[PDB]
Formats: C-alpha cells, sequence, structure tokens
RNA sequence: AUGAUUAGAGGGACCUAUUCUCAAACUUUAAAUGUGCAAACAAACCGUGCCUUAGCCAAC
RNA sequence: GGGCGGCAUAUCUGUUACACGACAACGCAGGUGUCCUAAGGCGAGCUCAGUGGGAAUCUCACGUAGAACACAAGCGUAAAAGCUUGCUUGAUUAACGAUUUCCAGUACGAAUCGAGACUGCGAAAGCAAGGCCAGCGAUCCUUUGCGAAGAAUA
RNA sequence: GAGUACGACCACACUUGAGUGAAAACACCAUAUCCCGUCCGAUUUGUGAAGUUAAGCACUCACAGGCUCAGUUAGUACUGAGGUCAGUGAUGACUCGGGAACCCUGAGUGCCGUACUCC
C-alpha cells in the first residue's frame, strides 16, 4: 500500500533529549597528521630536542635536590 | 531527484550587484597563521578550493596552512553531537575574522588601566547609568492627541 | 595649430571575389600596391575577398591614381560622419596595368580613412583612452580637404 | 535606439582606477604579488621597469595593503651625473639604469662589497642563485604592460641589475642576440647592444647622410667615442651610487560652494523667465 | 536588468519620455523570526628574556 | 487498489523550500550512461552579441558582456575563464598524507588542500597532475602490467 | 600648488558636453640601419628630439544623467509572541515587541600611502 515516506517531526526533540553535546575543546585531539609536511618535519626535530632537554633538566634537578 | 555538490546555490554562490570581479590584492596579502579565527565565505568568482555550501558563513580556527590553502576547523551539529570538521579551502575563501575584537579591546583596556594605576595617573571618569532619575526642564511642551485630519489623511483617493 | 592638420591615415583597397579568381585578384593587388595582401574569410569559412592596407606615400599615390580614374566623381553621400570616404573604380586597367590574359579585369574597391594626428591615444596598449570630440574629423572637414585636393562633390540622396 | 540610457549607468560597474587608466594589468600584478601562504608574509620585491618616452624608471618595490613601498629607485634621467648624457632611452641607458639601481639597493642594504656581479659586461648568461653560501638579494621583474619581445630594453634593465649583483630569476631568451632557432645566445651581440655599438653605427650612417641625432650632432659626439663613454659610466656608477644630479605658490582654482552654484542657477532661471 | 503588459503623447512602423498591470522557476533594495563565532584558569597578555629547528627571509 | 502506462529504481541544474543547513509528492521545467590529442596544459596578442555612418566582405565610432565557454540549468568570467595563435602531453607518476559531499559520520562516484618524481608553458611571478561543479560499479572468477641486467661467501 | 612611477579602497573616482593649464614631467611626436613584429614601424620593437598643448592627462562648469550619504515615504508595508478576539468568510484590528522598500527631496562629486622631481 501507499504510506508516508519522510518527516523530521520528532527528530529535534530526540536530538535534544540527551542534548546536542558541544564540541571537544581545541586543545584536545589536535593531531597534526595530514598537515603541511615541511613544517611537521621541522616541528618533529624541535620536539626530539625538547625531550632530550627535559631529560637533562630532570637529571640536573635530581642532582641539585640530592645536594641539599 | 537532484542533490549535487552545488545544489541550491543560485543566490548563495553569486556576486552582489555591481560587486563582481576576481578577489582583491588585500586578500592576496593577508597573512593567515595557525590558530587564527577566520570566517569561511565562498568567493563565487574563484571556483577552486571553494567550500561546500554548508560552511559559507561559518567561523572556525585555522589548523593548517599550505602554500595556497587553509585548513579550518568548523563546528557542525549532526544528530546529538557537534563534530569538528576540517575543511580545505583556498585562501581566497577565508577572511580574517573579527569575532574576538571586543575581547581583545577589553584586555588591552585592562592592561592600560593596570599600567596607569601602577603609575598613579588619573583614571578616566566612570560612566553613569542613564536610568537614574532627575529633574526634567522641558524646552517645548506639546499636546499629544488624535485629530480629525489624521483619519481624513490616511484614507487614499 | 599645426596639430589639427588633417592627413590620410590609410587606404583600404578591397577586392571582393566572392579559387583562381581570388588568386588573380591577389596577384593583381600585390602588383598594384608593392605589398602582399591578406585574404578574407566569410561568415561558411571560405575565402571570399582579398583586401590590402596602404599607408604613407604609396597610399597617397594610389589615391591620386584612383581619383584620376573616377575624375572627381565623389557624391556627397560618399562621405561619412567619421570623416572617411571611399569609391569603387572598376577595371583596374584604368590605373597602369599589363592585362595579362591569365588575370582579367577586376573591380577594385578603394576606401580612404582620413584622420587627424594624435589618434595613437586610442590605439596604443598602455593608457588607451578616447580622442576628444573636437579633435575628430567631421563630414564637413573631409569635404573641405577633398575639395582642396581634386574637387567634384555634387549632392545626391541615393 | 539608445544604449547609454539611465538604466545603462545604473547597471554599470566601473573597472579599477588603474585598469581604466590603462596602467596596471591586475591578473599579472596579483600573480606577481602572491607568495606561499606558508611564508607568512615574508618580504618579496618586484623590480619595476617603466620606460617612458624620455626616461627609464627602475624601482625595487614591496607590496603592502596601505600601498606599495618603494625601497630604491634609479632613473635614466640621472645618468649624466655619471658621464652618459645622450640616448637616455636606448639599450645602453636601460642597462646603466639597471646597474645603478642594483648598486644603490645593495649599498642601502649594507650587502654591497659582498655581491659585486660581473665587473666587466660580457653579455653572457649565468643562472641566478636562488633558494628555489649567502644568497644574493632577489627581486622579480615587473614589465607591466610592455611587450616582452626579444631585445627589449626592459630586459636591458634586467641585465644591468643582474650584472650589478641582483638575483633576478630569468632565462637569456629575450636578451638581444638570442636565436630562437638554435636555442642559444650570441653574447657578443648582447655586449655590442649593451655598450651602444648599434647607436654608433646608426649615428655614423646619419653623419654620412649629410632631424635624427640632432643633439648628438650639436655636440661633437663621434661614433667611435660611445663605447668608452658607457664603460666609464659603468665605472662611475660602481664608484659612487648615491650620486645624482646637482641641485609657496598656487595655481589651484577656486571651486564655488554649492550655495553659490544654486545662486547661479536661480539667476539663470530668472533671466530666462524675464527674457521670455 | 531579464520576461509579461494597457493606453495615449511627442520625433503604418520604428524610436523617445512614461503609464495601466505583475512573476514559483525575475530583481536593484530588503525585514521580522533565524543562524556561525567570541565574551581570561591546559587559554590569552607582557619581556624586543633564554634554548632549539635540515622552517621563511639577501641576512637579522 | 491491482493491471495497462510511466520511472518519481542510480543520478545533475532551477523551482517546490518557509533569507543557516535539512525538507515530500506518479509536484513543476528540464537533463544524464556520452563527447573532446583538443574541446586538455601554458604563454602571448586580441574583444564579444549587437548598433550607426561609409565602400559596383572592407572600414571608423559606440557597445558591462545584451556573446561565448561540447551537451540541461544555475553560477562565474572582458588586457579572460571568450576568440586567435605558438609549442606542448599535469588527461603521467604520485611513498596506503589529510579532507569535503552522501553519511551510519561505512563504502562507491565526484570533489578540495597537500608532500615527492619527471615534465610542459612562461622573461618572470607563476600556472597545470584533464575538460570545476552529472557522465558511473563490490566479493568470487577471468585477464593484463610491474618484481630490467650487474653485483654480494651470504 | 603640482607631476611622474608603483599603489591600497574601487564612480563622491563613471558618462556627456563645454572651459582653463605656470615650471618640470607626461604625451602627442620624428624616423626604420640595426634587435624584434606586422597585409600595413597603424599596433608592437629599435633609434631619436625638429615641433605642439590640438588631443590624451590634470583642474573648473552644468537648476546635466549616474553614483555616495541623509531625510521623506512611515511606525506605513511586512513580521516574532497572544486571545473560549471581531467577522458567515475572505480577512481585520487589537495586546507585548521588531520594523522595510521604491517614488520624491537635501547635501556631496574621490581618498589614503611609498619614492622621486617641479614650484
Ligand atoms: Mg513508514
Ligand atoms: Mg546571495
Ligand atoms: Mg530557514
Ligand atoms: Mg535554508
Ligand atoms: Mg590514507
Ligand atoms: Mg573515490
Ligand atoms: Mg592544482
Ligand atoms: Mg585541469
Ligand atoms: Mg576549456
Ligand atoms: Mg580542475
Ligand atoms: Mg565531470
Ligand atoms: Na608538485
Amino acid at each position: 500500500a501507499k504510506s508516508k515516506n519522510h518527516t523530521n517531526h520528532n527528530q529535534s526533540s530526540k536530538n535534544h533529549r540527551n542534548g546536542i553535546k558541544g564540541p571537544v575543546p581545541l586543545h584536545l585531539h589536535n593531531s597534526k597528521r595530514g598537515s603541511w609536511l615541511p613544517a611537521l618535519v621541522n616541528a618533529r626535530r624541535v620536539r626530539k630536542h625538547n625531550q632530550k632537554a627535559a631529560l637533562k633538566k630532570r637529571r640536573e634537578r635530581i642532582a641539585a635536590f640530592a645536594a641539599k | 531527484h537532484s542533490y549535487g555538490y552545488k545544489s541550491g546555490t543560485r543566490h548563495l554562490f553569486a556576486k552582489k550587484f555591481r560587486k563582481h570581479g576576481v578577489p582583491s590584492v588585500s586578500t592576496i596579502l593577508t597573512n593567515i597563521k595557525v590558530g587564527d579565527y577566520v570566517d569561511v565565505v565562498a568567493d563565487s568568482a574563484v571556483r577552486e578550493g571553494m567550500p561546500h555550501k554548508y560552511y559559507h558563513g561559518r567561523t572556525g580556527i585555522v589548523w593548517n596552512v599550505t602554500p595556497r590553502g587553509v585548513g579550518v576547523i568548523i563546528n557542525k551539529p549532526v544528530r546529538t553531537r557537534t563534530l569538528r570538521k576540517r575543511i580545505c579551502v583556498r585562501f581566497e575563501h577565508v577572511r580574517k575574522s573579527r569575532c574576538q575584537e571586543a575581547f581583545k579591546a577589553k584586555e588591552h583596556q585592562f592592561q592600560a588601566y593596570l599600567a596607569a594605576k601602577k603609575a598613579g595617573k588619573a583614571l578616566p571618569p566612570l560612566q553613569k547609568s542613564s536610568r537614574l532619575g532627575g529633574i526634567v526642564r522641558p524646552k517645548n511642551v506639546e499636546v499629544l492627541a488624535r485629530r480629525v485630519a489624521d483619519y481624513e489623511a490616511m484614507v487614499p483617493y | 595649430n599645426p596639430m589639427r592638420e588633417i592627413v590620410v591615415k590609410k587606404l583600404c583597397i578591397n577586392i571582393c571575389v566572392g579559387g583562381d579568381r581570388l588568386t588573380r585578384a591577389s596577384k593583381v593587388l600585390e602588383q598594384l600596391c608593392e605589398q602582399t595582401p591578406v585574404l578574407s574569410r566569410a561568415r561558411r569559412n571560405e575565402k571570399i575577398a582579398v583586401h590590402c592596407t596602404v599607408r604613407g606615400k604609396k597610399a597617397e599615390e594610389l589615391l591620386e591614381k584612383g581619383l584620376k580614374v573616377k575624375e572627381f566623381e565623389l557624391k556627397s553621400y560618399n562621405f561619412a560622419d567619421t570623416g572617411s570616404f571611399g569609391f569603387g573604380i572598376d577595371e583596374h586597367i584604368d590605373l597602369g596595368i599589363k592585362y595579362d590574359p591569365s588575370t582579367g579585369i577586376y573591380g577594385m574597391d578603394f576606401y580612404v580613412v582620413l584622420g587627424r594626428r594624435g589618434e595613437r591615444v586610442a590605439h596604443r596598449k598602455r593608457k588607451c583612452s578616447r580622442v576628444g570630440h573636437s579633435h575628430h574629423v567631421t563630414k564637413e572637414e573631409a569635404m573641405k580637404w577633398f575639395e582642396k585636393v581634386h574637387d567634384g562633390i555634387i549632392f545626391q540622396a541615393k | 535606439k539608445v544604449v547609454k540610457n539611465k538604466a545603462y549607468f545604473k547597471r554599470f560597474q566601473v573597472k579599477y582606477r588603474r585598469r581604466r587608466e590603462g596602467k596596471t594589468d591586475y591578473h599579472a600584478r596579483r600573480q606577481m604579488v602572491l607568495q606561499d601562504k606558508t611564508k607568512f608574509g615574508s618580504p618579496k620585491y618586484r623590480l619595476v621597469v617603466r620606460i617612458t618616452n624620455k626616461d627609464i624608471i627602475a624601482q625595487i618595490v614591496q607590496a603592502k595593503i596601505v600601498g606599495d613601498e618603494v625601497v630604491m629607485a634609479a632613473y635614466a634621467h640621472e645618468l649624466p651625473a655619471f658621464g652618459i648624457e645622450h640616448g637616455l632611452t636606448n639599450y645602453a641607458a636601460a642597462y646603466a639604469t639597471g646597474l645603478l639601481l642594483a648598486r644603490r639597493t645593495l649599498a642601502k642594504l649594507g650587502i654591497a662589497d659582498k655581491f659585486q656581479g660581473a665587473k666587466e659586461a660580457d653579455g653572457s648568461y649565468s643562472a641566478v642563485r636562488t633558494k628555489k653560501e649567502r644568497f644574493p638579494f632577489k627581486a622579480i621583474l615587473d614589465v607591466g604592460l610592455a611587450r616582452t619581445t626579444t631585445g627589449a630594453r626592459v630586459f636591458g634593465v634586467l641585465k644591468g641589475a643582474v650584472d650589478g649583483g641582483m638575483a633576478v630569476p630569468h632565462r637569456p631568451n629575450r636578451f638581444p642576440g638570442y636565436n630562437k632557432e638554435k636555442s642559444s645566445l650570441d653574447a657578443k651581440v648582447h655586449r655590442d647592444r649593451i655598450f651602444g655599438k648599434h647607436v654608433a653605427d646608426y649615428l655614423k650612417q646619419v653623419k654620412e647622410e649629410a632631424v635624427q641625432f640632432s643633439k648628438y650632432m650639436a655636440a661633437k659626439v663621434l661614433p667611435e667615442s660611445i663605447e668608452g663613454m658607457y664603460k666609464k659610466a659603468h665605472a662611475a656608477i660602481r664608484a659612487d651610487p648615491s650620486k645624482s644630479l646637482p641641485k609657496h605658490k598656487s595655481y589651484k582654482t577656486k571651486k564655488l560652494s554649492g550655495a553659490e552654484k544654486r545662486a547661479a542657477a536661480k539667476a539663470k532661471v530668472a533671466a530666462i523667465r524675464e527674457r521670455l
């Protein structure tokens, strides 16, 4: 037989039942994958250097604390 | 049935009257950085890197810059959540957004006030509420009334 | 002012053949102007006509010859509101020809473009603009120029 | 029927001011001004060449939203402070102006004496050094609306600047003496055009003629003394580039105020009413 | 502007100025209601502070 | 109602549609399964449709696009996105980069921003991995191409 | 007070008529042996400087046309919210708010930079 195909009648009610959740903050899930490759490569080099500097800084902090 | 990529864009993707033409040199010279707020507005005279019609008139943050293109993160509700859609456009379809102009002005004014108070200078006088009462001394006082001529006049013929 | 002197800018000799006839026209025109013509395309893309563009003293000499051919038969309606005029003299043999039997007589259609010095302003690439209307040649000015040259303007309607 | 009616003006959109003045090709200007958006607006310079009827203008320009910024200029009308005092719009003059602008900008940037270029002009082609030791100053060439024909003087200014220490990216394809058949350059022809030997030959012919070259013939400018003059002008440029030519009234008209114009119109109306 | 449309007026038709009427697939203009973004705590601001980078820039 | 008819069965414009987006009818007006080595790419010159004056097609002025852009429509475009022309094959390859549209936020089809190779055009900045946006296809099976040579005591 | 070159915004800058223009420019201009390109040194390319502001260009004018900003149109048209409101109904007013457009009329008729040069 012939019946009703489309309606949006109750749909915004359903969508608002558990609300329209807001977006994730920009500081979360900010993956750089797929962005402009040269800048990505340079930033990776800087990040490797920064990890090494953090390791040295913690080692120096341990030594200076042990000095006291 | 027809749902094309550019379906229903007759008036959306059209130049305003006597404002046709290729984008301008200021658009070429504007510098776009990652983290800038931009308005996504489609330029109908380019037809390269043009955003889908949904993103016309949305504002988002730049996540990526390529030599001729801009990646913008745009909020898009779908069912019960809003996604963060990363669209790719040419730079001609973004404008430096003014959505934070008032907030930047407020922060600047607060820094300026802090500097002045540190220096001991004269703070600007405070604005006053217009809603407080007071004496009114009228210049002209007229009778507000309906007259015959109003009903006579607002009838045509 | 010496810059208002009216001069001849070009002559546009045109043969409208409408094959070997167009080749005979091309050879005749080249022999008559010392300069290679260009064939025209109609509008369906065949060659219909042969025309040339003459400038300098060659153009003035050609104008003298053609004017002698018509013997001052320039009606008033021959002139135009642009300051140009022309005339068609048939059987080029009137102007010095050789009558090679391969290429017979041919009805060349002369046309003359009269203009004032300083028209480069409207045709140069950089800063192209419009010549002032005072600097344009009028129908009357072309009349005066011609009547100074060779005379013979008799009014007509058709 | 009328084309230029009221509706025509209502619907009309004017071109840009510099387009309807016929000065700026805005497609070319937009492509010349454009940079990679990843450069984030780092400086980019156009080498502007505009040869007028009597003068050659060469500028180093930076595009800014407020208007273009001219860093250095050189003019072929300033060449007689260096010797050459005639033919200020020929190929040798264009070359000399280009070299002067190159030396001026390199001295103003402080990198002069570190980028010299070709001390002696040989007319040969050497590919520029670009990012695409210490890289030389780079500007791109802006010919404007000029026809880029082989041998044109705009590339003469280009060559002068290149010999002056610039890195203006170019191929030798439009230098005089380039043969498009062999795909090669005759450097000696370019040298001769640079030092003005074509002008000297034409001047010698004009002297043997017995209007052209009148200021030449008013001086005693022999054809054989041209090339040395251009060489010495090159040297004088390399010596002192800051050198130039040795060194309130109003003609504006009073526009009448709108009320005065209204009074004029009312008076004309009164006169025409009385006269009829 | 594009299309539809009645009638006169001035230089049978054409034009010129308008005038009777108007459009879901016409529009110069243009609401109300809407719809993106922002409104200081993983952020932003200041120091021309330091380090790092095969990133940009002629260098800095 | 079913049948007959039609395709509203995959799909593109304009309108329906209510100034974000979404939105149905066997609603309306029409398209699509092709076509193009140039009708693709680039550089350079030029300006179109129509008018008016003039020469038993050629000329000079006007001309905001009223033309054209393969094909339906909308949009866009004038020193061009149209016309002509010169030389080209970016209609190739492209390390499983990212993304939009449909959307379950799955594929397919079409797009968009890229990184590398090798190139075309261009003086250059640049512009091109088809002709913007419709023009198309899972598993299994069949079938083709790639895994040149020369080196290594392993 | 001006000019040139490059410009940003892109008519308050456009269009049509007339008028004036110091200096320096700009440009008309003169010419084709060479580079180069044309049926045509027309365009374009090269070389130049005898002349001219006649045109381009710049400023002025027009009870000019357009354009820009105002006002009027008008709290009108339309519209968000309301009624066991009126009316047979089409519709309409009212209540709490938002609020146009054309016609017409007033004013205006480019402006801001970089460099270099002339008064
Ligand atoms: Mg159902
Ligand atoms: Mg629109
Ligand atoms: Mg809506
Ligand atoms: Mg909508
Ligand atoms: Mg992938
Ligand atoms: Mg796919
Ligand atoms: Mg591309
Ligand atoms: Mg393509
Ligand atoms: Mg095409
Ligand atoms: Mg494409
Ligand atoms: Mg397609
Ligand atoms: Na590439």
